[PDB]
């Protein structure tokens, strides 16, 4: 309902503070989002 | 709002206020967005714009045929009353 969107209120960060940590340690981020880019004018007309 | 003598209620957040952070810049966004694809003038469906018949009516052609014959009998002559 109210997307991520930097631009709109500063850099944003998805944070884990944690408790212990393994050798090889990672976190896998996986996204969802809405991006563009501007329309120009559509092609496809066909003579004949 | 209330505010109550003598503790009053202080009289605005002051300058003691932590800034955190610089970060209120969106940066605009600046795009060339192009959806070309050639366009083929037709689709296919079904049915579109029929105005089917729910019930016909009943319908015939027409024919007729022949000639004027016959085989006829006659009644008797009889006694004439008056006149």
């Amino acid at each position: 309902d109210k997307p991520i969107y930097t631009l709109q209120y500063g850099n944003v960060g998805f944070v884990v503070n944690p408790k212990t940590v393994n050798q090889n340690a990672r976190l896998l981020m996986g996204y969802e989002y809405f991006t563009s880019r501007t329309e120009l004018v559509n092609a496809g007309t066909i003579s004949t | 709002a209330l505010i109550n003598p003598q503790f009053p209620y202080a009289g605005p957040v002051p300058i003691p206020g932590p800034a955190p952070t610089e970060t209120m810049p969106l940066l605009n966004y600046r795009v060339e967005g192009r959806i070309a694809g050639i366009q083929q003038a037709r689709q296919f469906m079904p049915f579109l714009q029929g105005p089917h018949r729910a019930v016909a009516e009943q319908t015939y052609h027409a024919i007729g045929t022949g000639i004027q014959m016959g085989q006829t009998f006659n009644q008797p002559l009889i006694n004439t009353q008056e006149g």
